[PDB]
């Protein structure tokens, strides 16, 4: 996600 | 052959500033900020330094954001106090660079008790002469010390996984011990330390938690993502659904  | 140390030496985090500005009076609101980007900061190499250990893509990708949501905190802290005992000699702790607390710092961010177990975890390493390998392991083993009562979406292969790493940990130990007591009572000692770190991060689990609610009344600010984690799993934890995986009880 968004930070992954 | 040590594959394995050699991706954990390679894969290590490097310094991480919080960007604090150190020209500010130690007031709670500016000292809790800084810590909250640090986090934020800080996170984000969490998550690279996550993706690069060996295996952990196998695991799902939700078990993966979660674990690494979970068990943050227990990281940051673990690494914070061996930062704290190879630099300022365990006396301070060893935030970042540009933030490093004194007694006074302790005292003004409201949370000296916390602080004062952090520093006995700092001062751990020293007394059991924790090696940087033992320490990375350690750390590793972290990642895989906290998940929802429920279960992740495979947990068969996150048992495996952390298995393995248990015996990685074993496989570091046994490599200057030769007696059967050596090796073995050297287990116990780390096992415990680990399990040690638990407790302390469940107190700013608890602590970041309450933060965040009156954040706004005492002029604490929040980044994206760490607001984010706060607010959803961390509730996780206080509320027992999600629990630390424990090696004595
Ligand atoms: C993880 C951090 C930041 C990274 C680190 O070195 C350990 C330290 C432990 C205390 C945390 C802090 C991040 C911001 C928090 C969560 C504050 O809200 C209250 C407790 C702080
Ligand atoms: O033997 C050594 O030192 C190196 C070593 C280290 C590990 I951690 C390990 O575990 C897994 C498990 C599942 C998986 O998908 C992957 I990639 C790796 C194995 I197998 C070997």
């Amino acid at each position: 996600k968004l930070l992954f | 052959q040590p594959i394995f140390l050699n991706v954990l030496e390679a894969i290590e985090p490097g310094v991480v500033c919080a960007g604090h500005d150190n020209n500010q009076p130690d007031s709670f609101a500016a000292l809790l900020s800084s810590l909250n980007e640090l986090g934020e900061r800080q996170l984000v190499h969490v998550v690279k330094w996550a993706k690069a250990l060996p295996g952990f893509r196998n695991l799902h990708v939700d078990d993966q954001m979660a674990v690494i949501q979970y068990s943050w905190m227990g990281l940051m802290v673990f690494a914070m106090g061996w930062r704290s005992f190879t630099n300022v000699n365990s006396r301070m702790l060893y935030f970042a660079p540009d933030l490093v607390f004194n007694e006074y710092r302790m005292h003004k961010s409201r949370m000296y008790s916390q602080c004062v177990r952090m520093r006995h975890l700092s001062q751990e390493f020293g007394w059991l002469q924790i090696t940087p390998q033992e320490f990375l392991c350690m750390k590793a083993l972290l990642l895989f010390s906290i998940i929802p009562v429920d279960g992740l979406k495979n947990q068969k292969f996150f048992d495996e996984l952390r298995m393995n790493y248990i015996k990685e940990l074993d496989r570091i130990i046994a490599c200057k011990r030769k007696n059967p007591t050596s090796c073995s009572r050297r287990f116990y000692q780390l096992t415990k330390l680990l399990d040690s770190v638990q407790p302390i991060a469940r107190e700013l689990h608890q602590f970041t938690f309450d933060l965040l609610i009156k954040s706004h009344m005492v002029s604490v600010d929040f980044p994206e993502m760490m607001a984010e984690i706060i607010s959803v799993q961390v509730p996780k934890i206080l509320s027992g659904k999600v629990k630390p995986i424990y090696f004595h009880t």
